[PDB]
């Protein structure tokens, strides 16, 4: 079913319904990475959460970029607004890197222990009562609760398509961020301003135009 | 129950309608294990009452000139001879400090790790209103309600100076001088963009 | 002889990790070098050939005689 | 300028050994005609050797007593002076080919032994099945370490053993 | 400092230590005599008299490289 | 020619592709980057 | 138990629940034989107690200005004339080491080659809390509980000095004084890059 090339045969480790219940399951696994069940289990779980910090960080990137070329922000370069905006504050990079890995490690050393057993922070007695809305779901990397302040998840249909709407939202924003850093090396200019680049002059301005397709 | 906070929707089974202060919202299902809503039934009263203390405490200050909620530790920076009433003490930073750590904790230790009652019956109800025999739960609603109303006024105190920096009556009286130019959105911070 | 001291039938045998670090630890060595010369002589010759090149190599770096290190040839 | 040592682009006996070479191409140079490929070659000899010595002076190698670039093999002191290019980089572009030999001839002998006759198969390569294992193996530590998880890496106490 | 006084204390001390401290603790043809009450013959004696002596001789030794520096 | 392709499945063979292979790729490497002793950018 | 120091981990079998201080935090399975947990209870209790004393006397130095804990042994090199209390003792360094040699191995040698009780029955509980009938293991905790707070706290006043070297109190000042520029980071030691 739509695969990713339609004369393949799909690898019989995407075929199994413990993989077939999975979003974003094109067929695709051209090295065979995913053949061990729990090894897909925690690929799938990277893929996830570099997809969401993606569509978080492309949405930093391109959001106050087009918001700056149509006016009413002077957000610089993302590749530039590391340097500004620590001048517009009061620690240094170290001081704030380290509250950072504090910060973000109390929550990624959270779910990494759900990972490795669902259901581990909703045992009674690890927080303050806020313990109790930590189960996750009866499938692990879908969280929910004070995760979902809106409500989306209790529905069981129309809930394959927020999956499945996430995932491609999220891998194309994957390749956004590895096209922003190549677009960066590549030309030294803004994302929006490649993006004016060629549709100013498509024809010329490509990436046939530069150093690193070079024969 | 006594409401529906959102009329139209279902009400969530595991909260009580026998509770002061129920209309069935939470959206998360954030107190879903009974243990954890006897643990949040104790710490809303406690941050409902803490708060109508603070947020008196915010007012009256402006209500008789004595500067505002955010200036009153100012004395310990940039400064000294503390005020109340117009009044001096004569205590630094360091020393009440210690005091407030020791006393009050002799008075959580008092309340939290003896028990886990909130309406506690007895010396703390001098003159007697709930006795619990039917007045109860109405009494308790208002203490529930005015205590909500505190701690959304406190957040719309620290917000409001986040934003503008002025107190509470500072620009209450600003809002009034110019209804629609003195309000959340004039400023380039709670609206960024028109 | 005399009451004092150390006995070598108590300090190999009882110096055994727990977890099964080393196994049974040092149990059971003494009578295997008491009794055999081949290990006696295998440590005595483990022991004096590196100390003679502790010999050799503390002997040019500080030289411990008068005019050595300037005649080269010793 | 870390362990008595200075940059390639400051030390002396480093440009006076690259005038020491230049000279000794000029004066082979010198017995050939200008159109002549035998001094076409040295000339071009001459501009693989000055865009060497260029090359080294702009990474930043560090000369010594003799002038020729020394290396730095220890991270926290390529780290922090900006070596790492000199050997804990390929440290870890080797140790990623290297592996991928070891894993692809790893897998091809594991996915061998469940046949008739395997030792028919070591002389005669299933090119369709090894060339499948050579271009899938390139995410080998990816999937070393989650068979280093299981067990199923290392084979048990059926090893073969003499006396113990 | 003192010549006599140190390292007669010092002796002193550590015939102290094994006497009344750790008497049980070191006990885990015939010149062993219990007539102390719990074996301090002079083998005893002069094994935490050695003891004595030497530490004694490194206080007083310690004390006249011209001075402490510790 | 199934044979054939045997043959050039062997292990000497594959051996002498091979090696022409992975040292003809160093040495095409090897002439458009000229003289690579330290990892450069 | 009381505690899981990591929710959702397994415990450990060779750890009781009946113990004071457990979590089941031994990652290297370190106490899995009973006699090396039967030391370490004894030897993490009297490690938590020298250290409650001696986070204590770290701290009430500053707290009552005589320098640090690190300048108090700076009179037996550099000078003389120890204080306490601002009181003077005539005492030089070679006589109290061995004053507190003899002194201390006489009550070591009481205390440890005498058994391995780690919580005496009489004479070193003066006013009497923990009779061993409801309140001990509670009491036992706090016991645990401040005292690996401690161990902790002195581990950071050793690194502390290390790194910066000021005292206690008198970095905790400068934390106050500057909550983003006066941390582990700003020092180019615990923080390399
Ligand atoms: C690092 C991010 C990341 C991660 C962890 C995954 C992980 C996964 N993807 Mg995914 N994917 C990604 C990015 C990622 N993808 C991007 C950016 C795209 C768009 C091109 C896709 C498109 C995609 C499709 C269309 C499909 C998958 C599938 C899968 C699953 C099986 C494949 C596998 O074993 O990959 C494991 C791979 C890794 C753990 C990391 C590999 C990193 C390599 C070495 C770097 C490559 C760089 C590149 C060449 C430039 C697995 C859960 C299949 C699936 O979900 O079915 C179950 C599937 O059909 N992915
Ligand atoms: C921190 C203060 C606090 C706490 C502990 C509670 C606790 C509770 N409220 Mg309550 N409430 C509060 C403030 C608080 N409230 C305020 C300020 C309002 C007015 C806006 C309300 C309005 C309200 C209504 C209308 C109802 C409740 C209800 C409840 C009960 C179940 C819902 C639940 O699990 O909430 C647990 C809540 C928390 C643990 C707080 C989490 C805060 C998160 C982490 C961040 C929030 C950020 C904030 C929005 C902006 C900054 C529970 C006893 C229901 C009930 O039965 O009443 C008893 C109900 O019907 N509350
Ligand atoms: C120093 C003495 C002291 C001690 C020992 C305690 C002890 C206690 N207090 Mg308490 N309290 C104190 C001082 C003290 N308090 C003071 C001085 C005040 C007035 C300012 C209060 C106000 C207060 C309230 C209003 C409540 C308690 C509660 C409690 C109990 C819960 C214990 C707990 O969860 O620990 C947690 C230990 C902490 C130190 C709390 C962490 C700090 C909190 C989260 C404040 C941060 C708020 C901030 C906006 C949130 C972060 C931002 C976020 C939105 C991203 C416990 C008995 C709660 C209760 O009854 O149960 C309760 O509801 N106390
Ligand atoms: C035999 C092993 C060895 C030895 C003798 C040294 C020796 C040294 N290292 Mg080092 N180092 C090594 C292995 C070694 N390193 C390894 C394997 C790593 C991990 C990749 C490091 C990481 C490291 C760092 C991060 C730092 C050193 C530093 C230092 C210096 C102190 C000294 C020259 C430090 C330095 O530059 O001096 C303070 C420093 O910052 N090293
Ligand atoms: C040297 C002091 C010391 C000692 C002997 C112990 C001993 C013990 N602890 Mg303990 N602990 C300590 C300090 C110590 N702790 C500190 C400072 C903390 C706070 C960080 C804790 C926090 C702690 C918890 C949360 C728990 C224990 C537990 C235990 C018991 C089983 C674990 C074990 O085998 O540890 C043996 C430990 C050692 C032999 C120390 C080895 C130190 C290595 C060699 C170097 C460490 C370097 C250091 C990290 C940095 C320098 C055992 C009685 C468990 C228990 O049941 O409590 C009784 C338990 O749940 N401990
Ligand atoms: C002299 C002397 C002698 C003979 C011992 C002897 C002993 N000490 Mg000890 N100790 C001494 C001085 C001495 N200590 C001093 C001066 C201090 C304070 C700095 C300590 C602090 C100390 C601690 C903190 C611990 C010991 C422990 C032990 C025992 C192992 C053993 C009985 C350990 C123990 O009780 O057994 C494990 C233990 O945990 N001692
Ligand atoms: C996480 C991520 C990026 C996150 C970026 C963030 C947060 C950016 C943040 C910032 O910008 C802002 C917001 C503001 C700036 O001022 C500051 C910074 C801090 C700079 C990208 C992931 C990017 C992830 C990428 C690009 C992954 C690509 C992987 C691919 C294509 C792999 C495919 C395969 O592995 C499979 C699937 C199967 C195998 O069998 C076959 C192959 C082909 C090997
Ligand atoms: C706002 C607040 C809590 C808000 C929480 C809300 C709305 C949560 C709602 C939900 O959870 C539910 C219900 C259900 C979930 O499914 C969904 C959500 C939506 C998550 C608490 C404030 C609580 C605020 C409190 C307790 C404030 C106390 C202030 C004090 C004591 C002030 C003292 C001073 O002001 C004086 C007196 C004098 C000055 O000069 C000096 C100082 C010291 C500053
Ligand atoms: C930190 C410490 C021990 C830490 C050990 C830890 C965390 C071990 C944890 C683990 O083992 C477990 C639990 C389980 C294992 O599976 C895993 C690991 C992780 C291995 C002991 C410190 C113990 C620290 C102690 C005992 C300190 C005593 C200090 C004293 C007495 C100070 C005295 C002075 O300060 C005064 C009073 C006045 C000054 O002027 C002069 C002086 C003399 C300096
Ligand atoms: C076969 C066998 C045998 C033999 C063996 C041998 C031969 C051995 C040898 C061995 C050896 C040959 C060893 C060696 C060792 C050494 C060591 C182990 C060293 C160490 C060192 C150290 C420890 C040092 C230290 C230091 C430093 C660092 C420097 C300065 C000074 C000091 C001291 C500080 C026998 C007979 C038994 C029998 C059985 C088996
Ligand atoms: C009678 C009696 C008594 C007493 C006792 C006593 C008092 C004893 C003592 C004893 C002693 C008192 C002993 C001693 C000993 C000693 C010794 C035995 C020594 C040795 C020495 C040495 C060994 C040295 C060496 C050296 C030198 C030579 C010098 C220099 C240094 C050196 C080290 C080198 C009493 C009354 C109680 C009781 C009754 C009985
Ligand atoms: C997720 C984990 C990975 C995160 C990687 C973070 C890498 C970015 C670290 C900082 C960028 C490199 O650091 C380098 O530029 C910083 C920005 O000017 C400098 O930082 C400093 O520079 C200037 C002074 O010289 C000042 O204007 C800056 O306010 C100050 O922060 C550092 O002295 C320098 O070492």
């Amino acid at each position: 079913r739509q695969s990713w090339l339609p004369g393949s045969q799909i690898p019989a480790h995407l075929d199994t319904p413990a993989a077939q219940a999975l979003a974003g399951n094109f067929g695709f696994d051209p090295l065979g990475l995913g053949k061990d069940p729990v090894a897909l289990r925690w690929y799938q779980q990277a893929e996830l959460i570099h997809c969401r910090t993606a569509m978080a960080g492309v949405a930093g990137i391109l959001i106050p970029g087009l918001l700056t070329k149509a006016g009413a922000l002077n957000v610089p370069e993302w590749y530039d607004a590391g340097k500004v905006a620590i001048e517009n504050s009061f620690a240094p990079w170290g001081s704030l890197l380290a509250v950072q890995l504090f910060l973000c490690g109390f929550v990624e050393a959270k779910r990494w222990q759900d990972i490795r057993k669902p259901g581990s922070q909703g045992e009674p007695g690890s927080f303050l009562g806020f313990e109790a809305s930590l189960k996750g779901t009866s499938e692990l990397g879908y969280p929910g609760g004070p995760f979902d302040p809106l409500g989306l998840s209790k529905e069981a249909d129309k809930w394959a398509d927020w999956k499945l709407k996430e995932v491609k939202n999220g891998r194309l924003a994957m390749l956004a961020f590895l096209g922003f850093v190549a677009q960066k090396y590549a030309t030294g200019a803004g994302p929006v301003d490649n993006l004016a680049a060629h549709l100013k002059d498509p024809w010329h301005v490509n990436y046939a135009t530069n150093g690193v397709s070079l024969p | 129950k006594a409401g529906n906070w959102l009329p139209g929707s279902d009400a969530p089974a595991w909260l009580p309608d026998d509770l002061p202060g129920n209309y069935g919202f939470d959206p998360l299902s954030l107190g879903k294990e009974p243990a954890s809503l006897k643990r949040f039934t104790e710490s809303e009263v406690i941050h409902g009452r803490w708060a109508m203390l603070g947020v008196a405490g915010s007012l009256a200050v402006e209500l008789l000139g004595y500067g505002n909620w955010y200036d009153a530790p100012l004395w310990a920076v940039n400064g000294g001879k503390a005020t109340w009433f117009g009044i001096e003490v004569p205590f630094d930073l360091n020393a009440l400090l210690a005091f407030e750590f020791v006393a009050m904790a002799a008075a959580e230790g008092q309340r939290g790790d003896a028990g886990g009652v909130v309406y506690p019956g007895g010396a703390f109800d001098p003159l007697g209103f709930a006795k619990d025999s039917s007045k109860s739960g109405e009494l308790k609603l208002k203490e529930i309600k005015n205590g909500r109303l505190a701690m959304v006024a406190f957040l719309g105190f620290v917000a409001q100076h986040a934003a503008t920096g002025k107190g509470p009556i500072a620009a209450l009286g600003e809002h009034l001088a110019n209804p629609w130019g003195a309000n959340f959105a004039t400023n380039g911070i709670s609206v960024p963009f028109f | 002889n005399f009451g004092i001291g150390h006995r070598m039938q108590a300090i190999l045998e009882a110096h055994t990790p727990p977890s099964g670090s080393l196994g049974a630890g040092h149990k059971g060595l003494f009578d295997t070098v008491n009794n055999s010369l081949h290990f006696q002589l295998g440590l005595a010759l483990a022991s004096v050939g590196t100390i003679t090149s502790l010999v050799a190599q503390h002997m040019y770096s500080l030289p411990p005689y008068a005019f050595q290190a300037i005649d080269f040839t010793t | 300028d870390i362990a008595g040592l200075t940059p390639c682009s400051e030390s002396k006996a480093y440009a006076k050994l690259e005038k020491k070479e230049l000279k000794t191409l000029e004066k082979r140079l010198k017995q050939y005609e200008a159109d002549s490929a035998p001094a076409v070659a040295l000339k071009a000899t001459m501009e693989r050797t000055k865009a060497r010595f260029a090359n080294y002076a702009k990474a930043g190698l560090l000369c010594g007593n003799d002038g020729l670039p020394h290396l730095i093999a220890d991270p926290g002191l390529a780290l922090k002076y900006g070596h790492a290019g000199e050997v804990f980089i390929p440290t870890f572009g080797f140790l990623y080919v290297a592996g991928y030999i070891g894993y692809v001839g790893r897998q091809y002998l594991i996915a061998v032994k469940g046949e008739a006759k395997p030792t028919d198969k070591e002389i005669i390569i299933d090119v369709p099945l090894a060339t499948k294992l050579a271009w899938q193996g390139a995410g080998w530590p990816l999937a070393a370490v989650q068979e280093l998880q299981r067990g199923t890496l290392l084979e048990k106490e059926e090893n073969i053993t003499v006396s113990p | 400092l003192d010549p006599q006084i140190v390292i007669s204390g010092s002796t002193a001390a550590f015939l102290a230590i094994g006497r009344f401290v750790f008497l049980g603790y070191q006990r885990r043809s015939t010149i062993f005599a219990t007539n102390d009450p719990a074996g301090f013959n002079i083998i005893d004696v002069a094994g935490w008299g050695a003891l004595g002596h030497a530490v004694g001789f490194a206080v007083l030794a310690i004390n006249s490289l011209q001075g402490a520096n510790l | 020619m199934k044979d054939f392709t045997t043959y050039l499945s062997t292990a000497p063979v594959i051996a002498t592709i091979w090696f022409t292979f992975t040292a003809g790729l160093l040495i095409e490497i090897n002439r458009y980057f000229p003289d690579p002793l330290v990892f450069s950018f």
